[PDB]
């Protein structure tokens, strides 16, 4: 604190955030979505066109906060060693909620499971509800997913022996390879032969496997972003938390889906 | 003698935590002497009152 | 009441193994600074297999004659007077003892307390569910137990972990005061393939009995580990064991017993092959998670295994698989710690380690054997 | 927006800290594109430098009113938490010493006085 | 265009405290409203106000526990004191999501209006604070009504979770130059160990509640058992979220109440680390014990013997503070200010209420208790006399370096005396009640039951006139509050002791172990320019 | 004499710069040997210091428990007054009534019912 | 010029007199829009959630 | 402008309507909200 | 862990070297503020630190203080037997003989 | 047993089960009220001594042996409740030959009871329905929201098992006086046992929560001796 011209800049390493807009837009949205999804299911609207706008103005939010997160890295300049390293507390303590759904899912499939009621006769995937094949395109997704992780690896490998043809491939395949997740699983939805009511077992079934689908539409969407701010010079060798970000969500997408084939798919 | 005091806030803990439970057991003790033990009584002499009557 | 006897005989074992785990946490850091060996160390945690292994034939031949219910109270007393060692004991002596009485405490409310489930619910159907209830909080001990040892040790002293275990014994006692010709085992451990079955789960807990007693002084060496921490980095295998027998005890039946147990053979090789490098606390997650997994896989894929051989080869009572496990993990905890300061004196830590996972990987491909027995 | 620094001696603002561009075709490294109070840290880390101090306070001597243990401050208050001379021994007490008058921690008695820089 | 970029477009951290205050009077003085409505229907037998409904009943009951556990004890004892206090005492500047902060305060008045509109949109949603799964179906409840009520309970969920991952990532990185994480004081303590559980219970009811929500809108067969799905599911994903809920709400008042007693008390606390150590224990003890409210479902014998013995342990780690609370008044003087008085009320009051917990963890009393009014009296006096006395305490005690403002110290003290006779009378024959059994949520009873009805229906008449005159004390607070520091030496923080003169002592005149009694009168927007150092 | 003799009655009235010269009168006063004190000197010494004005006054004085007690009455004796006015105006059934009341007494004696403490559905 | 503007940005968002996200050529297409859809969507949920109390249906 | 009225959302001195009526209006209205309530489902059940 | 012998040697070493009014009035609120009485050795350091600081109001207090430190009466007796010619030397005057 | 006008503790048993509970919960009332008296003398202490105190002990902030003693003597006190529970809590069911099985299905307002014994070779099964006498139709001395229409009658010293299901929700069968309190959920089968020691009248609420008129659902058990029985069995 003896430089020279010590007091012309901040005395402490920290993010003094400017006044913005977007937590009231984001919450005004939320709250049209709430109603308008809660009159819609039981009348009171008719037409379907306001729960769509809904939906739209609350992914828009979330993108014009981000804007606003990247232009005060990149552009303004305000993100010490200690801004960083709160940034990546945070983002952890979201992946452990979002990783306690799922805990929530596995014990409503236990407590089903191990206890068959005397209506459906006691039998796991009931008589006339035929299972899904396991060695089909559900070895297909574990193969792809099992890959995206390696190729996201030498993405950031090659960031930091700074070869940038070579971090963009790395990205392009591995977004190229979370669409053909998605594809394979929406080709398996319109080839099954039961549905969401037909019994507990289809219920849960599609509510562990359909928040999965949620939470990969979410990384091909982070993984573009993160290939077109590497096209456009934003990430240097030493300071990219949005390339850390990413893979931190891959792999434990990759390891649910490795419980959700061992316990949903095959056991049983 | 009378100008050496020492330890005077202890004794007055140890005389505090030995009337506080002496209190709560005389409390406790009238609970279960005085107003459950006969109550039990109370209700055995009347199921040894109401099978004199079946017997006979 | 049986309700009464099977908590009983449940509590008992939960207890017992329960003190077997919480001294884990504890004994190899007090031992550590009293200094300022490892063949020591390595004997004091491998007395009670010992004594436990030597004292099962006259447990029997005691129970005969007295019955069931005074041995059953003589595990409690040794129990209560091995707690009360531990309690307050800095001699290197009064440990072994207090680990020595303890098998004979262990056994004594085993053998008799299985016996006396055994002998309450005759129903031959009843029995498998109540000795599957009661053996369950066995596996319970050694998740409750490590936590437990290494924060009250870093938060408060060594007797405050080691007397509430009695006091809780002293309930058991009060408790159980207020109640109050098979083919041998020496035959079935003469036909190979049971020596298969049980030798697999004998070098798959060699692991974890080796990592007992060795992993905290290397984890306070190389690591600078706290004293709760030594705890910490159990957690994850016992946990991982819930998990293993929950899933793959229904999946073993359709994908086959056999493959079940080679690959959690492989899977816990290369666990414990990736122990070693670990410069953190986090690299011990993952390691730790495998080695709980694959045992898991590997018990309860091969018990099942020993229990049709054993009625299919043999002729078969109740205990026998019971006894056959117990032979084997008491001679695998006395034989892991044993060569432990042996096989980590002259070579170092990450050696041992890399010795028993070739082991575990080798002695994999043997369960082919196990297809389609005769 | 100015002309750029290369060590903490030119640098008399934000607007010294912007600095070259990369060149088209490769990953651009942190002397080659950081901007405000990252490139400060960047420039000071290089040298040795650190602009953000964490060192407590000084717990060796006690302080009289003749010879005051001087705090270092860029305004006319600030906040000094006394523990001791032991630097453990006394409770937490906390003070405010300004321009005008000098902080006597009721129980030790350490008299504290503001170097204003 | 000022006002709306501080006050609508907010970052600071003490300008969204403020809103949190002005929302939880709200609705605090509407879910009272809500209980006089219940304490008027419950006086004598018959159909009295509410002519003959007995939905409206119901309606009010769960509008009355949602608008109070919700939207008046989270918001004040998270935000008003967890977001104004905690960077103060730690040195930080602001928090370091303050975007978040925003969105936090955000979610809520729109969550307030679904409830509302749960309340006109139908006959209602009736079921109860806990939404059973059979009864908040599409049978008995056929409208947008459980529906609003469920998006009520996920907003405030969003809100608290962000929230909370905000307060464990200020206080992990953004302390001073010398304050370690053995140097915090207590309530920094209490709102880490909160967030903790909030981030590890939060998710469990957000996938019960939306299980049901597809139960009822998309015929998904969760807890329809001709389907193959089990009610006492949801009981479970309910009540895992419902024990460490209730510890939620207390452990924030657990520090208040610390602090207050090591100053009135010119004493510091006894064992602090042993209380950081016995609120840890109480958090973590929270999570492995939920099956105590459900012993009537036809629970094994062998799970009723664990949950009795893991409810006892937890009072180990009360009594540690309790017994802490009184040795760390013992050896000191006691000035009886206002904030002292509430401080007393709550260790009498409190201890009260938590015993008769241990009457009710045992499986085998249950069969006399559940299901009747003996555990509404026993919460109560946990709730409504521990933590209404925790915020009421805190708000006396921290209102004028928040203000610069000052209150009548008269007008207090009958306020206090009036919440303890009224709160005092209206919860204590609920135990009577209950022993002589008288069963929850009904409207109309048996003639029995009239007389303490009658009793209890006094107290919350005494109560209201309790908030009436909070109401005109917060009045003469703001108007005329600058010369209401010389009517009492209420105002002083603390006395001077024997031997320091009044002379020494006007110089040298406050005396703290935290850096909220430092700052100014109304502390500055941006308070630490230059950091605070630590020894 | 008059400046410091009776400083009981007249300390608080008198402004803070005829305050500062009584102290700045008695500090110069005090470093002669004591015995050569007035009286009145060594007790507005005390006075000044360890007395009670300003920070050293009670929270509560007598006519401010006063105040608290018969404020709490007149708070309790409106809360009387508001439920009395919704008890005249109630729904009483028909069950509430003594002549109704004696005669579930007859039915639960001869179904012999609460053999222990008692029985009785009078309450008027 | 080249591919690095980012050089050319970062004396634009400093030095800029306006809101960050208000100060690019380019917020209007952002702006305009979604301030203009976030009123019709939350006047359409609250003439439906006036109309739902009174009873009426679609 | 910091001070003492500087740090509240609403303005309380040197004000044309005294600050007793927003003072007052705030806490009848959240008093009285949750009578509507039941005043409109009673109206709706045929109920007075 | 103190014993009294090194409380009455600890205090009077703070008590001879006290400068200003404001350390007399700290060494002795911490110096009433433990289970040991003072010495009558050390409250004949605080007297005399009182009268090199010049003040009266503070050698009164002390005596005041005592009385209540005290568990009897007898006790306050022995003490003002013994602080007999410190007080008339001084000139010190007790509370109860002034009346204030 | 019909409740009392002013209360203030237990109905009059009428089955060891209930008695079980009173003594059980008179026995942990004991240390409650041992512990209530310990705080509450401390506190008057505290008003009574230290109230604006000159001296301050600032430096009696540690404890050794005190705060072992208060971590130990509540955990000895837990020991002791926790003997008696769990011998309650194991020992008292219907451990040899129950004797009589009463079905009882909770619709929504009402109470249905069935006697699974007693059947002819056609299927004559005795059943009945219970449901609430309103107010307007009382007769003189009939008690207000509890009396029913058709009640349930068994034996004296007879074991009665009791099991509870329901058809549309989560009911609750609850007859305090003689200790039963069982939960009735749609898809499950629940059990509880009472065995009556002496002939009366036992009123009894629903517990859970089921709707509009969950006010009126009582349960109304009679035990009349065995000729009574067997003369009110073959009239239905
Ligand atoms: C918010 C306040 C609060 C708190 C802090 C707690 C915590 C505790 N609660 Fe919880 N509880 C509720 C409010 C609260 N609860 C509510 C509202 C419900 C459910 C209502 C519903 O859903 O309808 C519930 C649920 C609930 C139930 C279920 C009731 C039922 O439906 O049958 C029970 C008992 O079974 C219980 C008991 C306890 C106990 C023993 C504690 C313990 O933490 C309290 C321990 C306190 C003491 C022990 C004082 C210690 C003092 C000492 C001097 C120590 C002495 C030592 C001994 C006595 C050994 N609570
Ligand atoms: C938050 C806890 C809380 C609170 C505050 C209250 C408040 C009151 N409650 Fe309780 N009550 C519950 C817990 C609580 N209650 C719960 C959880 C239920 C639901 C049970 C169910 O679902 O069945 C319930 C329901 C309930 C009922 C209906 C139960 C039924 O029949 O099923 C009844 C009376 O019958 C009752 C009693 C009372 C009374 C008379 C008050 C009144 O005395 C209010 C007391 C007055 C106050 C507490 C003043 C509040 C203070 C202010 C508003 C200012 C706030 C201060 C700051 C912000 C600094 N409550
Ligand atoms: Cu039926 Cu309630
Ligand atoms: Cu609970
Ligand atoms: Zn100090």
């Amino acid at each position: 604190m003896r430089i020279q011209n010590r007091e012309n800049l901040q005395l402490f390493p920290f993010h003094l955030v400017t006044n913005s807009p977007w937590p009231l837009t984001t919450s005004l949205a939320l709250m049209s979505l709430a109603l308008t999804l809660g009159l819609t299911m039981h009348g009171y609207i008719g037409n379907h066109l306001w729960l769509f706008l809904a939906i739209s103005l609350v992914l828009s939010s979330i993108f014009l906060w981000v804007r606003d997160v990247v232009i005060e890295g990149t552009y303004l300049g305000d993100h010490t060693i200690a801004v960083r390293k709160g940034l990546n507390i945070g983002f952890m303590l979201f992946v452990l909620s979002e990783i306690l759904i799922f805990a929530a899912l596995f014990w409503s499939y236990f407590h089903s499971a191990m206890g068959p009621t005397i209506e459906i006769g006691c039998q796991w995937p009931p008589v006339g509800i035929t299972s899904i094949k396991p060695t089909e395109l559900p070895l297909l997704n574990t193969i792809i997913l099992l890959a995206s992780g390696a190729t996201v690896t030498w993405a950031h490998h090659s960031i930091l022996y700074k070869d940038r043809q070579g971090t963009l491939v790395g990205l392009f395949i591995t977004t190229l390879l979370i669409i053909l997740f998605v594809g394979c699983q929406v080709l398996e939805y319109t080839w099954a032969t039961f549905t969401i009511a037909d019994s507990v077992f289809g219920s849960i079934f599609y509510a562990g496997t359909g928040l999965h689908f949620i939470h990969m539409v979410m990384l091909i969407v982070m993984l573009a972003i993160c290939y077109a701010r590497m096209y456009f010079y934003h990430f240097t060798s030493n300071h990219h938390l949005g390339l850390e970000t990413t893979i931190l969500y891959l792999h434990v997408l990759d390891i649910i889906w490795l419980f959700l084939y061992i316990v949903f798919y095959w056991w049983g | 003698s009378l100008t050496r005091i020492q330890g005077s806030v202890k004794r007055r803990i140890l005389t505090d935590i030995s009337v506080g439970l002496t209190l709560g057991f005389g409390f406790a003790s009238y609970w279960w002497w005085g107003v459950h033990k006969p109550t039990v009584a109370h209700r055995e002499n009347y199921y040894i009152e109401l099978a004199k009557k079946k017997k006979a | 009441s049986r309700k009464l006897i099977l908590f009983i005989v449940f509590l008992a074992l939960l207890l017992d193994n329960m003190l077997l785990t919480v001294v884990v946490p504890i004994i190899p850091s007090y031992l550590y600074s009293i200094k300022h060996e490892n063949v020591q160390v390595g004997l004091l945690f491998a007395s009670k297999a010992t004594v436990q292994l030597i004292t099962n034939p006259f447990i029997g031949l005691l129970t005969n004659r007295i019955g069931y219910p005074i041995p059953i109270f003589a595990g409690f007393c040794i129990m209560f007077v091995s707690t009360i060692m531990f309690a307050f004991s800095s001699s290197y002596a009064f440990l072994l003892i207090a680990r020595s009485l303890q098998g004979i405490g262990s056994s004594c409310s085993s053998v008799a307390g299985m016996g006396m489930l055994a002998s309450v619910y005759t129903d031959d159907e009843e029995r498998g569910n109540v000795m599957g209830i009661a053996l369950g909080g066995l596996a319970m001990g050694v998740l409750v137990g490590p936590p437990f040892g290494s924060v009250l040790y870093e938060f408060v002293g060594k007797t405050a972990p080691f007397l509430v275990l009695a006091a809780l014994v002293l309930l058991d006692g009060a408790i159980q005061l207020f109640v109050l010709k098979g083919t041998p085992l020496t035959t079935l451990l003469k036909d190979p393939y049971i020596l298969i079955a049980a030798g697999s789960i004998c070098f798959a807990n060699m692991g974890i009995a080796m990592l007992e007693p060795a992993l905290p002084i290397w984890m306070m060496e190389t690591m600078c580990s706290r004293k709760w921490q030594l705890g910490v980095a159990f957690l994850p295998a016992s946990i991982s064991y819930l998990i293993g027998t929950n899933i793959f005890g229904i999946l073993a039946h359709k994908m086959g017993r056999w493959l079940c147990a080679l690959l959690g053979m492989i899977i816990v090789g290369v666990s414990i092959l990736c122990i070693p490098f670990a410069k953190n606390i986090y690299g011990l997650i993952a390691p730790n998670f495998g080695v709980g997994f694959a045992i898991g896989m590997v018990d309860s894929s091969m018990m099942p295994i020993m229990g049709y051989l054993v009625d299919l080869r043999h002729v078969s009572v109740y205990g026998s698989v019971y006894a056959i496990a117990d032979v084997a993990f008491c001679m695998g905890y006395a034989i892991g710690p044993s060569a432990g300061g042996a096989i980590a004196k002259a070579i170092g830590f990450p050696w041992l380690m890399t010795i028993i996972g070739i082991i575990d990987i080798l002695f994999a491909p043997l369960c082919f054997f196990l297809r389609s027995p005769p | 927006q100015f002309k750029t620094a290369t060590s903490i001696a030119e640098v008399e603002g934000l607007e010294n800290l912007v600095g070259p561009g990369a060149k088209t075709g490769t990953v651009p490294t942190d002397l080659e594109q950081a901007t405000g109070l990252e490139r400060y840290e960047l420039l000071g880390k290089l040298e040795g430098i650190e602009v953000f101090d964490e060192t407590p306070l000084e717990a060796v001597r006690k302080g009289t009113m003749k010879d005051p243990i001087l705090i270092d401050s860029y305004d006319d208050y600030r906040y000094v938490g006394c523990t001791g001379v032991p630097a453990d021994s006394h409770n937490i007490e906390w003070l405010k010493p300004t321009t005008e008058k000098n902080a006597r921690c009721w129980e030790c008695g350490s008299v504290y006085k503001l170097n204003f820089l | 265009m000022n006002y709306i970029n501080r006050w609508l477009f907010s970052t600071n951290a003490k300008d969204i405290a403020v809103l949190y205050f002005i929302f939880a009077l709200f609705c605090g003085l509407l879910g009272s409203i809500m209980s006089l409505i219940l304490r008027l229907e419950l006086s004598a037998p018959g159909n009295q106000i509410l002519m003959g409904n007995h939905q409206l009943f119901n309606v009010v009951a769960t509008a009355h526990a949602v608008l109070m556990v919700f939207f008046l004890v989270m918001p004040a004892a998270i935000g008003f004191f967890g977001n104004y206090l905690l960077p103060l005492m730690i040195g930080a500047s602001d928090m370091s999501f303050a975007r978040l902060n925003n969105i936090s305060f955000w979610l809520l008045p729109p969550a307030l209006v679904s409830l509302l509109a749960s309340a006109l949109i139908e006959n209602g949603a009736g079921t109860g604070w806990t939404v059973y799964p059979p009864l908040a179906g599409v049978q008995s409840h056929s409208g947008p009504s459980v529906d609003l009520a469920i998006f009520a309970l996920h907003l405030t969920s969003i809100s608290s979770l962000l929230g909370a991952i905000n307060f464990i990532t200020t206080t992990l990185n953004m302390r001073t130059i010398g304050m370690t994480m053995s140097k915090l004081p207590l309530f920094v303590w209490a709102v880490v160990f909160t967030s903790i559980l909030l981030l590890l219970s939060l998710p469990v009811l957000s996938a019960g509640v939306t299980l049901l929500l597809l139960d009822r809108n998309f015929n998904t067969s969760f807890f329809e058992p001709a389907g193959g799905g089990d009610p006492i599911l949801y009981q479970h994903l309910f009540w895992f979220f419902g024990h460490p809920e209730v510890y939620i709400l207390i452990i924030p008042g657990f520090g208040i109440i610390s602090h207050i007693v090591s100053t009135y008390s010119k004493k510091p606390v006894f064992g602090a680390i042993g209380m950081v150590y016995a609120m840890g224990s109480i958090g973590f003890l929270g999570l492995l014990v939920w099956s105590h409210h459900m012993y009537t479902v036809g629970l094994d014998v062998d799970s009723r013997a664990y949950f009795t013995s893991a409810t006892m342990v937890i009072a180990v780690p009360t009594g540690i503070k309790i017994f802490s609370w009184l040795a760390t008044l013992y050896g000191g003087s006691i000035r009886y200010t206002t904030p002292m008085l509430y401080a007393f009320a709550f260790l009498f009051l409190f201890t009260v209420g938590g015993l008769s917990g241990v009457v009710l963890s045992n499986a085998s009393l249950d069969i006399a208790f559940h299901d009747t009014y003996y555990v509404i009296g026993h919460f109560h006096y946990v709730l409504s006399l521990g933590a209404v006395f925790s915020l009421f305490a805190g708000y006396y005690y921290w209102s004028p370096l928040i203000t610069g403002l000052y209150y009548n110290n008269n007008l207090a003290n009958i306020q206090f005396w009036l919440l303890f006779i009224g709160t005092n009378v209206t919860f204590f024959p609920m135990h009577f009640l209950g022993l002589n059994g008288m069963p929850r949520r009904i409207p109309d009873y048996p003639d029995a039951f009239a007389g303490w009805n009658a009793i209890s229906s006094f107290g919350s008449l005494i109560s209201i006139i309790s908030v009436i005159l909070f109401a005109y004390v917060i009045y003469d607070q703001l108007v005329n509050g600058l010369t209401n520091k010389q009517l009492s030496t209420n105002s002083l923080f603390k006395n001077p002791d024997f031997i320091e003169s009044n002379i020494i002592f006007n110089d040298n005149s406050i005396k703290s172990s935290s850096i909220d009694f430092l700052l100014t009168s109304p502390p500055l927007p941006h308070t630490f320019n230059t950091p605070a150092i630590q020894s | 004499n008059a400046t410091v003799t009776n400083l009981e009655k007249r300390w608080e009235d008198l402004p803070e710069t005829d305050q500062k010269d009584i102290i700045s009168q008695l500090s110069e006063r005090q470093k002669l040997p004591w015995k050569d004190l007035t009286l009145s000197e060594k007790k507005a010494a005390w006075y000044i210091s360890f007395g009670e004005w300003g920070p050293r006054r009670p929270v509560h004085t007598k006519e401010d428990k006063l105040y608290i007690f018969w404020g709490t009455v007149i708070g309790i004796v409106i809360s009387a007054t508001i439920f009395g006015a919704f008890r005249y105006n109630r729904n009483v059934p028909k069950t509430m009534n003594r002549e109704w009341q004696a005669a579930s007494d007859e039915y639960l004696k001869s179904k012999n019912a609460e053999p222990f403490t008692g029985y009785s559905q009078i309450q008027s | 010029t080249a591919t690095e503007k980012i050089i050319e940005l970062q004396k634009f968002y400093q030095s800029t007199n306006k809101p960050i996200y208000a100060a690019h050529p380019r917020s209007k297409y952002y702006l305009i829009p979604y301030f203009g859809l976030l009123g019709v969507s939350v006047a359409a949920t609250l003439f439906y959630t006036g109309r739902a109390c009174f009873g009426i249906k679609d | 402008d910091v001070g003492p009225y500087s740090n509240l959302p609403f303005k309380v001195k040197n004000r044309r309507v005294p600050y007793a009526v927003p003072h007052f209006l705030f806490f009848a209205i959240g008093m009285g909200i949750p009578f509507f309530a039941c005043y409109v489902q009673l109206k709706r059940s045929g109920s007075i | 862990e103190e014993t009294y012998e090194e409380f009455s040697q600890r205090y009077e070493k703070e008590f001879d070297e006290a400068y200003d009014l404001f350390e007399v009035q700290r060494v002795l609120n911490n110096c009433f503020s433990y289970d040991i009485v003072p010495s009558p050795a050390v409250i004949g350091k605080a007297l005399n630190a009182c009268r090199r600081v010049n003040d009266y109001a503070t050698a009164v207090r002390v005596f005041e203080g005592l009385k209540h430190k005290v568990e009897t009466k007898e006790q306050y007796d022995a003490y003002l037997e013994e602080l007999k010619d410190v007080r008339e030397e001084l000139g010190i005057d007790l509370k109860e003989e002034l009346f204030p | 047993d019909v409740p009392t006008p002013w209360g203030i503790f237990f109905q009059d048993s009428a089955t060891p089960n209930m008695e079980g509970i009173i003594e059980l919960h008179n026995n942990i009332m004991f240390y409650l009220v041992l512990i209530l008296t310990f705080v509450s003398y401390i506190l008057y202490t505290i008003i009574y001594n230290y109230s604006n105190a000159t001296i301050v002990h600032k430096y009696m902030n540690h404890g050794q042996l005190i705060e072992i003693v208060w971590t130990t003597l509540p955990a000895v006190i837990l020991l002791i409740i926790a003997f008696p529970s769990f011998i309650l809590l194991y020992l008292c069911d219907e451990v040899i030959s129950p004797a009589m099985t009463i079905k009882a299905i909770g619709l929504q307002w009402y109470w249905k009871y069935e006697y699974s014994d007693f059947i002819n070779d056609d299927g004559e099964i005795v059943e009945f329905e219970s449901y609430v006498i309103p107010e307007e139709l009382l007769e003189d001395g009939q008690l207000r929201l509890l009396d029913v229409d058709a009640s349930v009658v068994v034996p004296v010293d007879t074991h009665i098992r009791f099991i509870v299901s329901s058809a549309d929700v989560i009911h609750d069968f609850c007859v305090p006086a003689l200790g039963v309190k069982v939960d009735a959920s749609p898809g499950r089968l629940n059990q509880t046992s009472a065995l009556i020691q002496r002939e009366g009248v036992y009123y009894g609420q629903c517990s859970e929560l089921c709707g509009v008129m969950h006010s009126a659902m009582p349960i109304k058990i009679e035990a009349v001796s065995l000729y009574e029985f067997i003369n009110w069995l073959d009239e239905q």
